[PDB]
DNA sequence: AATGTTCCAGCGGAATCGGCAGCGGG
DNA sequence: CCCGCTGCCGATTCCGCTGGAACATT
């Protein structure tokens, strides 16, 4: 099982005939990852780590010696599959056979033609490159000619199957953004890439759109722009036609059967909002429709996009609104308005509610300086629902639990921005966050980091103005 | 080797008469003319075109 | 409005001093001309509607010289003038550089890169061709091939026979060009020779099997030679046809010899009144001769004309996108009138009469079209925008 | 013979089958009469479409075993000729009538049976 | 089928008279079969290279097979002809192959039975392929093979049944005893003499069939109708010249680039434009601007009304004619309605004239539908098929002028005296048989550059007329033409 | 200086077909 | 909120055909 199995891969190389022996070893390969899976222990997990990575001989030294082989592909395939499944099946320590990999990765791509092994031969070498984003044991892979030659791969003829190029322009954004230290030069030339094929792609009056490319496109833009900021100040240009390009990507369609385009056009609104300054204030409300709907699509992947895209964008507009709101009275209004409108409708919804909450909270601050009554006018219903709706009514059997650390994190920043507290609440904030503390195992991970969010945040608040009300940080400790 | 065409164009009042419900026989003529005149320079030919205008 | 196959006026569209106009020109140029001036005369819609304005302008392709060999003694000196065959733009669409504009600023190449570990570049000259031969390669290269090649024999116009029984059928030209010979210049006793030839090949039904090549480099192409059938003039045209590798044989299940796709005598009446509604051909002018309806062998290529307005939109113009097709270029593709008028009653009495036009399951969208308490009641009392 | 869904084809082979079964135990002149037409129902399946052949031979011969023995021959010519489930199908269809078969171990040994018992399905 | 090749197992005998000469001077049945598999091969190889081949000896002292059963050799198993097996089928040709197929497996056994024809039904059925046809030839003399035994007859008559169940059809090319037929025998049940047609003429051919489109036809505006454009007339022509490494001999796989923005380095597709320059002035357009600019309509045909079958001149053609044909795919009831007014355009005499459009982005261009009845007769001769014919019509320049300054008249005398020169110059013109010249000698070529024998075979250049044999056939009367009118006289 | 052949790129039936979602199962 | 097939649905490949741009003889 152990080492015997590589050992007859390795001997079934130079057989006559090597296509029934080809099915052989690929059933060998097969059962190789099926029990290297299948192991538990960490012990004997780095022991047959250390098995199956041998220059003597080895799989590895087997795709390095089979390149010549047409019909060796699907088999090559099975062992590059089984690479990407290890490369996280175990932990950080790849590293005495990283580069090695990252360098037969190279190889198992750029000799075999089928696209079937090209992809896996870029599914490997990004999962290199996102596991070993430190720059130790990274520098050994030279992102130089690791870029110029995936860089050169995409200015010839129209070859490449619109699936390998989608993996190319993941991996060349993936090199923009893991180790940004080499490629300090040669990023002009990526973005004026990514820029002008994505707009091929969304402005032609020919050629349905090859969705898998602008998918890649836009994932790789979104991966460059880290540690390679456009901000909507210094180039107006760049920005502008990025922004143009995720709001194309995110414009409702009608009737549009894949969702993987708005995906990554989102993930990239969510990771960069930010960067997109002064053009995310023109058609604001459109974003806020559209943002609803996929937070309301019923998908597995483009909720979980669609929701963080719409957090971002409304955190973003509050800390605009918060500098200079005196044509943002309209702007505001508008915003917490729509939040009244989607927590006074009767939704059977979940994540509904718990946007205009946080949305009611993030807009506090910026009222402060339109009334700096309102801060008081809010923090009073807010703190008067939380009463009703889990001190009192259907404390124990509802579903009404999951929206809490909403109406937490709301309080706690309507709280910082408000001075001379209203002193008659404090009992029932104090007596509300230990209850966020009482009901934190019954939630799920990514809201109990939120939660924690929420409980440091309300500490963080309360305990930044005096010792008065600082005093009922330990009452809140010591109750939870 | 080579061929000279010289074209002439009626411009007057008359010619550009008011839409009588379809269209005006000038700018038929304009139409006309110019596609004679385009696939003449897109053709590259040496045959030169002498262009007069009457009803001035 | 543009261009139809038909009328000119709509109701009445001539007057007495146009009318005597008319008379007075038309007496004139044919006073100086003749019947052949009459003949040369159309209006705006189908001057665009055809390529009357380029007439007499354009030359003569070649007269190909050749002759007729029939055996090694009935010899007829022959030009050739090249008859129908495609046009095309003459002009490339040149690569340049972006937002630098010049022609020279941009050169490619080719490398030839080996299937090894990575580019390991090779140079032109140490590379042959091969061919395909079963699972492996022949190393056939260059020279060899241009040694141990078919040879022509020259250019020749050497007859391969006859044949009454026309087998050479129009399903079967193969070719890409039709040829017209005549005779030639130079005391036109050929001329008499192969017109005795070709009078001979009318008359009765045989046709003309011949060889051809244009040259020394080109292949030889056996064809048939259907004799001119004309008054001002009479030729010997000549078609390729295929060779045994060429023509295939494909299985096609029978049509009059099926049972579950049966069609009835009231689908065939009906279509019988489509296709008499929508009949291109009709006898008028009391002359027993058809007359022809929009005849699609005069109206010129929509495609390079579309071509030259684009780009004369696109170089007056340099900043609005592509215009639209001509509303006139659309009536020049489209049938008369008439016909369809006379056709929408036919048409829905088989759109209803006939089994369903059931699948549609396809898109083709482009780029642009897929990503571009008391309080409260006393207010009631107080205020309502309705009543009652 | 209707090969489009799987319930249709499977169920009316399975109930045929069954019928087959019980017209032969009960010994009646029947059986032949349509058991020469399911035959011949097969007989289309055996060279236009393999898997609707073998999937309904295995369901016929589920509960009517005396149905292969003049189909054995079609079984072997298909049985190198299938990795998925229809193998197996295959190889049930076989074992349906081997108590009988003149030798057997020629045509397994021919078509790979030493080399199909090592695969790893159960 | 599509996917689906055919395939040959050669089963040639070789047992007592197959080997011997038997008193002929003129080639041995062994040898002769081997010839015969020789120019299948080559026939295939360069015809339908894509299909399986097999070649198995049986009667022969040695015995090798996947089931080792006696006196049975499988030379070679079903796999793609190449020019290493015909090289290796070579080495038995003549009294030297005769003595080197002894020396490597031997003539003359106990010749076995049944078990033969059950190792060919494996070598059909221990293949992953998709097979259309399955034949099995069988090369032999030996006729009357039980004078001696009835239990063997009986076995191998059960072992046929059992093969042609499975769809493999035994049809024995016949060798002979006195060289040509006198052996009138009775395998006849074991089948379902004229090898010459198996040894010449299959010199060069293609296999396929495709339908090259899957178009609508528009009557109206929704009344769409499901065709499909195939063709029967193509112009096949020399294969792809691979390029090869001069040393390695390997398909070295070039790759094209641009670059050079006077920078050198590397430019992108979206980095360049395209240009006209005409007269003095360029103008600039995107790659997308001129493949828009060629835009007129969806594929698929547009009814335009029915024309007679006697306006659309015959001088008039452009392309090979295509040929539609109705697939019940894109819209069902296709083929009822498409053979109604077939049936309707041949009995008026009509044809649908149609504006084509093929793919999707392309300039129209207007065609017919010469309406076309099939041909069958009790041979099944499918020498045509039911439906329309696309005859491609010119549009205005593809017409070009001729001077037709030409008026010379004729002597009604002399034309009976050439009408008898070409009625005896006639003949059947052909339905088949015209081998293309370049293409035949290129596949010659090929054979005799991977065959190694070193002289090239010449094709035959059928095309070139016996002018003097028509001449002979002519007689001495052409002269007396000539000087009737265009005497040489200085 | 025109035309036919060679060459290259781009679109398409057709076959696989993997898998993208979607209706059953616990 | 999960788990299993079961279509049908995008892309892939590999032929194949056409168009367009190159390229060598007169």
């Amino acid at each position: 099982g152990v080492r015997c199995s590589l050992l007859r891969l390795q001997e079934t190389l130079s057989a006559a005939d090597r296509c029934g022996a080809a099915l052989a070893g690929h059933q060998l390969i097969r059962g190789l990852g099926q029990e290297c899976v299948l192991s538990s222990s960490p012990a004997v997990l780095a022991l047959q780590t250390s098995l199956v990575f041998s220059r003597d001989f080895g799989l590895l030294v087997f795709v390095r010696k089979s390149l010549n082989s047409i019909e060796f592909r699907e088999c090559r395939e099975e062992i590059l599959k089984f690479l990407c499944i290890f490369l996280e099946k175990m932990g950080q320590k790849i590293a005495p056979y990283s580069v090695e990999i990252k360098n037969t990765c190279t190889s198992v791509y750029t000799k075999d033609r089928a696209a079937k092994c090209k992809i896996p031969a870029l599914d490997l070498l990004i999962k290199l490159l996102q596991t070993f984003r430190s720059s130790r044991l990274m520098d050994e892979f030279k992102i130089g000619e690791l870029f110029s030659k995936f860089y050169g791969e995409l200015a010839l003829k129209k070859k490449i199957p619109d699936t390998v190029l989608e993996k190319v322009y993941e991996l060349l954004g993936l090199l923009g953004e893991v180790h940004p230290s080499e490629m300090i030069n040669n990023a002009e030339n990526l973005f004026r890439a990514f820029l002008g094929e994505l707009k091929t792609q969304m402005t032609s009056a020919v050629r349905e759109p090859k969705l898998p490319v602008l998918a890649g496109c836009l994932k790789g833009l979104s991966s460059l722009l880290c540690n390679f900021t456009k901000s909507m100040e210094e180039d107006p240009q760049t920005s502008r036609e990025i922004f143009n390009f995720v709001l194309k990507a995110i414009r409702p369609q009608i009737d549009l059967k894949r969702y993987a385009v708005p995906s990554a056009g989102l993930r990239l609104f969510a990771l960069h909002a930010s960067q997109f300054s002064t053009c995310l204030l023109d058609n604001y409300v459109s974003l806020f429709e559209v943002l609803l709907k996929w937070c309301a699509h019923t998908n597995v992947e483009l909720k979980k996009a669609a929701l963080s895209a719409l957090e971002s964008f409304l955190k973003q507009v509050s800390n605009m609104v918060a500098k200079n709101a005196e044509m943002h009275k309209n702007k505001l209004q508008y915003f917490m308005e729509q939040f009244y409108g989607i927590i006074r409708n009767v939704d059977s919804n979940n994540k509904e509610l718990s946007i205009a909450i946080r949305g009611y909270g993030l807009f506090a601050g910026p009222c402060k300086v339109i009334n700096a009554k309102d801060v008081d006018f809010m923090y009073v219903e807010l703190i008067q629902r939380c009463k009703q709706m889990f001190l009192t009514q259907t404390d124990t059997g509802d579903d009404r639990v999951y929206q809490m650390p909403s109406f937490l994190q709301s309080v706690a920043s309507v709280l910082l921005y408000l001075d001379t507290v209203p002193e008659v609440y404090t009992p029932v904030l104090e007596h509300l966050v230990v209850m966020q503390i009482d009901s934190f195992p019954q939630y799920s991970p990514k809201m109990q980091l939120v939660c924690c969010r929420a409980i440091v945040k309300v500490f963080l608040a309360l305990a930044a103005k005096g010792p008065v009300l600082r005093n009922c940080i330990s009452t809140v400790v010591h109750q939870g | 080797n080579k061929a000279a065409v010289v074209l002439c164009m009626d411009v007057g009042f008359t010619m550009s008469n008011s839409i009588p419900g379809i269209e005006s026989p000038f700018e038929q003529a304009k139409k006309v003319i110019t596609m004679f005149v385009q696939r003449q320079v897109f053709a590259e030919n040496k045959d030169e075109i002498a262009l007069v205008l009457f009803g001035t | 409005r543009l261009g139809g196959h038909g009328p000119s006026f709509p109701l009445k569209g001539i007057t007495e001093q146009q009318k005597e106009g008319l008379e007075i020109v038309k007496m004139v140029m044919i006073s100086l001309e003749g019947e052949d001036g009459l003949d040369e005369i159309y209006s705006f819609s189908e001057s665009l509607r055809k390529l009357c304005v380029f007439k007499k302008i354009e030359r003569h392709s070649i007269h190909w010289p050749c002759r007729l060999t029939i055996g090694s003694n009935l010899s007829i000196r022959i030009a050739a003038y090249k008859s129908i065959l495609q046009e095309r733009v003459k002009k490339t669409w040149t690569v340049v550089d972006a937002k630098t504009l010049k022609k020279e600023d941009i050169q490619k190449e080719t490398v030839y890169c080996l299937n090894d570990d990575d580019e390991t570049e090779v140079l032109k000259e140490d590379i042959i061709q091969g061919f395909r031969y079963g699972s492996d390669i022949v190393p056939f290269s260059k020279v060899d091939e241009e040694q141990m090649k078919y040879k022509s024999e020259g250019k020749c116009f050497s007859v391969l026979g006859f044949c009454k029984s026309s087998q050479v059928q129009r399903r079967f030209f193969m070719g890409n060009q039709v040829l017209k010979v005549f005779a030639a210049r130079d005391d036109e006793a050929a001329a008499v020779a192969l017109s005795s030839l070709i009078h001979a090949l009318d008359d009765l039904d045989m046709v003309a099997i011949v060889r051809y090549a244009y040259d020394k480099r080109a292949n030889p192409q056996v064809g048939v030679a259907f004799p001119h059938i004309k008054h001002n003039y009479e030729c010997l045209v000549y078609v390729q046809l295929p060779f045994m590798e060429d023509l295939r044989q494909y299985m096609f299940s029978s049509l009059k010899n099926s049972k579950k796709y049966a069609p009835t005598e009231a689908q065939l009446n009906a279509v019988d009144a489509l296709i008499d509604s929508m009949s291109l051909a009709k006898k008028d002018e009391k002359t027993d001769t058809l007359e022809d309806l929009f005849p699609t062998t005069k109206i010129p290529n929509p495609r390079f004309q579309r071509l030259f307005q684009c780009l004369l939109h696109r170089a007056l113009h340099p900043r609005e996108p592509l215009p639209p097709i001509q509303q006139h270029i659309w009536n020049m593709l489209n049938p008369p009138a008439e016909v369809t008028t006379k056709s929408q009653i036919p048409l829905s009495k088989i759109k209803t009469l006939f089994p369903l036009i059931e699948a549609k399951k396809k898109d083709q969208v482009t780029a642009q079209e897929i990503f571009q308490a008391e309080n409260f009641r006393v207010l009631v009392k107080q205020k309502k925008a309705s009543f009652e | 013979s209707f090969v489009r869904y799987k319930e249709v084809y499977a169920a009316a082979a399975e109930v045929l089958g069954l019928i087959l079964r019980y017209v032969m135990e009960r010994k009646n002149i029947l059986e032949e009469s349509l058991c020469e037409l399911v035959a011949k129902q097969l007989k289309q399946h055996q060279n236009t479409m393999e898997d609707k052949f073998i999937v309904c031979l295995n369901k016929v011969t589920k509960s009517f075993p005396p149905l292969a023995d003049r189909f054995m021959n079609a079984v072997f010519f298909l049985l190198p000729k299938f990795h998925g489930v229809l193998k197996t199908l295959c190889l049930e269809v076989v074992l349906c009538r081997v108590e009988g078969m003149t030798e057997l171990y020629f045509q397994l040994k021919s078509k790979d049976f030493v080399q199909v018992m090592r695969h790893r399905d159960d | 089928k599509y996917s689906g090749r055919d395939s040959l197992i050669f089963l040639v005998d070789a047992s007592k008279a197959m080997f011997e000469s038997q008193s002929e001077d003129e080639l041995t049945p062994f040898d002769m079969s081997i010839q015969c598999i020789q120019s299948v091969y080559i026939s295939k190889i360069i015809s339908s290279d894509r299909d399986l081949l097999a070649v198995v000896f049986y009667g022969t002292e040695k015995d090798k097979n996947s089931v080792n059963f006696k006196n049975i050799y499988v030379l070679q198993e079903l796999d793609n002809p190449g020019a290493k097996r015909i090289l290796e089928l070579d080495q038995f040709k003549g009294q030297q192959g005769q003595k080197r197929f002894q020396d490597m497996m031997g003539h003359g056994s106990d010749y076995s039975l049944s078990e033969v024809l059950w190792v060919c039904a494996n070598l059909f059925s221990d293949v992953q392929f998709k097979m259309s046809h399955k034949r099995i030839m069988l090369f032999t003399n030996e006729d009357n093979p039980h004078g001696n035994d009835s239990a063997k007859a009986s076995r191998a008559r059960t072992k046929a049944g059992d093969l042609r169940d499975t769809g493999i059809f035994l049809d024995l090319m016949h060798l002979k005893k006195p060289g040509g037929f006198d052996i009138s025998l009775f395998y006849r049940d074991i089948i379902s003499s004229k090898l010459e047609d198996l040894l010449r003429k299959v010199r060069a051919k293609e296999t396929r069939k495709r339908a090259l489109s899957r178009l609508k036809l528009k009557l109206n505006k929704d009344i769409v109708i499901s065709v499909g454009i195939y063709n029967l007339v193509q112009k096949a022509l020399k294969p792809p010249p691979i390029k090869l490494y001069r040393e390695t001999n390997e398909p070295v796989k070039t790759k094209t680039r641009t670059f050079n923005t006077s920078t050198g380095g590397l430019l992108l597709p979206s980095d360049t434009k395209r240009s006209q320059i005409y007269g003095s002035r360029q103008i600039i357009l995107e790659k997308e601007e001129t493949e828009e600019l060629k835009r007129f309509d969806d594929p698929g045909l547009m009814l335009m009304g029915f024309k007679p079958l006697v306006l659309l001149k015959k001088h008039h053609y452009l392309r090979p004619s295509l040929f539609v044909y109705p697939e019940e795919s894109l819209v069902i009831g296709s083929s009822t309605l498409f053979s109604a007014l077939l049936i309707k355009c041949l009995e008026k005499e009509v044809a649908a004239l149609c504006r084509y459009t093929p793919r999707r982005n392309i300039p129209p261009y207007f065609v017919a539908l010469v309406p076309q009845e099939e041909e069958l007769d009790d041979q099944k001769i499918q020498v045509t098929p039911p439906g329309f014919q696309l005859v491609f019509l010119p549009f205005a320049d593809d017409k070009r002028k001729m001077p037709f300054t030409e008026k010379i008249m004729a002597t009604p005398e002399q034309v009976g005296k050439m009408k008898a020169i070409v009625e005896k110059l006639r003949f059947t013109y052909r339905s088949d048989s015209f081998e293309n010249p370049v293409l035949q000698q290129h596949f010659r070529n090929l054979e005799a550059l991977a065959l190694d024998l070193m002289e090239p075979e010449q094709a035959v250049d059928l095309t070139l007329p016996k002018v003097e044999a028509m001449n002979k056939r002519l007689g001495s009367l052409v002269d007396e033409f000539k000087e009737l009118v265009y005497p040489p006289d200085y």
